[PDB]
DNA sequence: ATCAATATCCACCTGCAGATACTACCAAAAGTGTATTTGGAAACTGCTCCATCAAATTAAATGTTCTTAAAGGTCCTTTAAGAACATTTAATTTGATGGAGCAGTTTCCAAATACACTTTTGGTAGTATCTGCAGGTGGATATTGAT
DNA sequence: ATCAATATCCACCTGCAGATACTACCAAAAGTGTATTTGGAAACTGCTCCATCAAATTAAATGTTCTTAAAGGACCTTTAAGAACATTTAATTTGATGGAGCAGTTTCCAAATACACTTTTGGTAGTATCTGCAGGTGGATATTGAT
């Protein structure tokens, strides 16, 4: 029976998903909620799949982005766990919000 | 009059006061107050047109048309701005173009 | 009779149209442009002298200034996004102290 | 559902990627509020690019401008 | 003799300096720097006496825009105290730095 | 003519300035380390701005720097600037 | 059936072929490289756009695209595309 | 013909065609007859740059061909690229590796 | 330190996507060459405002004494989040298949531009009299900190 | 829940700095109206590619169960930063003077556009031939956490 020390995988998935470039959410269902939110806007559009391909790229880009400007904010609070007003923090100072 | 001439620098101060008049008629302005209000209608000025410019690029039309400048103002604008300058934009067009 | 009087705006509806040209935003300019354009900034010039209009008068003051003109911008959402990035000189900032920093 | 759609693991792949170590157990719905707020403002001038060149398909010079006013600009997809 | 508890002078500092809008800064000191720095692009420049006013009005703009963000990092980290790092922290999320 | 040696202005920023600075900016606790820092932006800060403004100088052969040279400087910064001219 | 959509994609594989003949590209990355040299030619021509403007003047010369250079580059980075730049007028103009 | 004006100058960017972008780009109403040769050159410059970067990033990593995720190596490591293009967002070019030192193997090290 | 449990790095191999090679077509682009308009660099210089200086006045900086509640650290308990495996739920992948609509192509005309003479007006300027509010005052009221 | 020292509040007044208001002049602008040109709307149509099947095939998510260490809270000591005042430095204000240099103007050609005519090619299609590396295992060495 074995069992690794809570943490040991995580900087393992770290280390593997910086070194690699894939799009780490599923194609589908991203593609579903990009037709949903335009939906508001204007109904009945189609996409080119390199226009949502576009900006789910985007979408990555952004998160993951954030998620380094909330780890030095988490990190900041003499913390190791991300929280939500480390993101909220993150994004007053950003400009989104103020 | 003159000092062999010096040229004109013109801003929108007489119509920012105009206007200031319609809703305040009992309310000033001060220099300070009427250079920031300048500024104020330059920087939209540019970032509409500017936005119009390159709306028409993206489509390859060589002409700003007001709904060039429609649009524009529907991405440059948030929410209820956009909402009533649209309004006001397409009065003031319509009223124009039907007129003579 | 005057473009400005004949689209029923105070703004100069000729000189928006001059200055569209002399900006080379497009080889050409629509006859529309200028119209809508005046139009807009009329209507924005109004809705933030109106605003700062009433923080003069809170104010006991007649006469606006750069002051009241912020007071106007970062009190109301929309108004201040669109100068999200623009800094009004001599406008100072709103009173706003944080909850955790007040004496209990 | 929908926004449900992107989902727990997903989001974690993501904070990995950015070099978060451990993830509370919020973060997730605070997270998928922040992408729909950003896919709103994007695909809302994406849209407004459309329609403008009335087409009825957002394609994908559309989504680049859009990202490139929102001074978030994309290389490779733009030609 | 009547003393006051640290930190309610401040707070009367606070809502003082909220509720005026006069520059912070002298003008004078505040003009040398813009006339030492501006040496290094330029050997004997002249400036303008609203040139440099322009300049000082940003920076005091900024300064204060900064010292907002930096106290949102300061309460973070559940300290009423800003602290270098703060500062710090603020311009690295504003993307100023790193 | 004189032209003096200017150098080192910075310390003319006092800690008493900072301070009514970070007042208004609505910070009620100072450390005694931030005034330095403080100075370090404000210097990065100066610089980033008059870099622009002279190259514009430059740009028009002038030996004058203008409001105009500042506000378009801070424009293209990014911090645009109203009541100035432009 | 025809229409011209123009890119830099051999311009840049010419270059490429100078710092690195031996090496190839893909689309992907070819893509980005056109992206790039759009962006920044649109920066530079939009910066020295604003300065004749701010001049007053008609005509955007080498001069309006130096000073754009210096306004939009990095310190070194700067340094070496004026460099490069006035050699390339430089020459241009000392040929036949 | 006779001579390209992008070998006058010994660019391999095509002068002629960027003197035409210029015109119908709306950037003023005359463009000098060296303007574009200047441009050109600059735009040269920084695709030799970056290509030349990347160029030896497909070096580390074994392969000839260059890909997205060299551009992104190339350009997150020079301080200046990296600047020039902090407002830019690579496709599929994913992030360099770094892990803060307080979240590394036993207590902060 | 001993040692078994996975994880990683190393070589080596290989099918096919995705580059690349070779022909050929061409409209549109890049040049050349030749008459023709014009932007701004040169020059000159009116005259605007910037550097500077002194002296008086007035405001802010500083350096120092006292203190206390903030930071920061240790040591405690509470429970939230990682690691893991057993399911189920979902996403991808394929293949075939309608047919939306984006993009080409040719009309043609409402609306753009042209260059012309015509009328108005916003700004400059000078000369002159108002007026809204800082800024100083006093006396009255609220706040704070010690009880 | 009272006391006093101190700040904050408004009412009231005075001086001046800026705001407003005559007037009178003018160049560049903004108008009315001609004559020529031309963008891009519209209407069409050809085919690229977006949507959507059901149906095998791969890959990921969700739930659960034991577990550990991180988060945060209570207590305690260190000290660093606020409050306050005596002392001293510096900025600001007023005022007047010398000169750089910005910006207004007349001038006039290297250099721009403008225009036809000549040549070139960079993009596209079609056809095919090639190859760099993903993704596949193989089995030493390497890392991590049970002893
Ligand atoms: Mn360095
Ligand atoms: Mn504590
Ligand atoms: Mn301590
Ligand atoms: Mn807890
Ligand atoms: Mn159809
Ligand atoms: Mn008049
Ligand atoms: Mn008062
Ligand atoms: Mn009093
Ligand atoms: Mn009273
Ligand atoms: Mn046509
Ligand atoms: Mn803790
Ligand atoms: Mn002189
Ligand atoms: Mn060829
Ligand atoms: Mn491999
Ligand atoms: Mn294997």
């Amino acid at each position: 029976p074995h069992r690794y020390r809570p943490g040991t995988v995580a900087l393992r998935e770290i280390r593997r998903y910086q070194k690699s470039t894939e799009l780490l959410i599923r194609k589908l269902p991203f593609q579903r909620l990009v037709r949903e939110i335009a939906q508001d806007f204007k109904t009945d559009l189609r996409f080119q799949s390199s226009a949502v391909m576009a900006l789910q790229e985007a979408s990555e880009a952004y998160l993951v982005a954030l998620f380094e400007d909330t780890n030095l904010c988490a990190i900041h609070a003499k913390r190791v766990t991300i929280m939500p007003k480390d993101i909220q923090l993150a994004r007053r100072i950003r400009g989104e919000r103020a | 009059g003159k000092k062999r001439r010096k040229t004109r620098k013109e801003s929108y101060a007489i119509y920012v006061y105009k206007v200031l008049k319609q809703v305040h008629p009992d309310t000033g302005i001060s220099s300070k107050a009427m250079s920031i209000m300048n500024s104020f209608v330059n920087d939209v000025f540019e970032r509409i047109a500017g936005e119009a410019s390159r709306l028409a690029h993206y489509n390859k039309r060589s002409t700003i048309t007001s709904r060039e400048i429609q649009t524009a103002v529907r991405l440059l604008l948030p929410g209820e701005l956009a909402k009533h300058a649209v309004s006001e934009g397409t009065k003031a067009v319509t009223k124009y173009t039907s007129a003579k | 009779k005057t473009r400005s009087s004949r689209a029923g705006l105070q703004f100069p509806v000729g000189r928006v149209h001059r200055l569209l040209r002399k900006g080379n935003y497009a080889e050409r300019v629509g006859a529309g442009a200028p119209v809508y354009l005046a139009a807009v900034l009329e209507y924005l010039t109004a809705e933030i002298l109106e605003l700062a209009g009433n923080a003069a008068r809170d104010n006991k003051k007649t006469r606006i200034i750069p002051r009241h003109l912020q007071l106007a911008v970062r009190n109301d959402e929309e108004l201040n996004k669109l100068l999200g990035r623009v800094t009004i000189a001599q406008g100072g900032v709103l009173p706003n102290i944080q909850s955790v920093l007040l004496p209990k | 559902d929908n926004i449900q759609g992107i989902t727990k693991p997903a989001i974690r792949r993501l904070a990995r990627r950015g070099g978060v170590k451990r993830i509370s157990g919020l973060i997730y719905e605070e997270t998928r509020g922040v992408l729909k707020v950003f896919l709103e403002n994007v695909i809302r001038d994406a849209v407004t690019y459309t329609e403008h060149a009335k087409r009825k398909t957002v394609t994908a010079m559309d989504v680049v401008y859009a990202l490139k006013r929102q001074g978030r600009t994309l290389y490779g997809f733009g030609g």
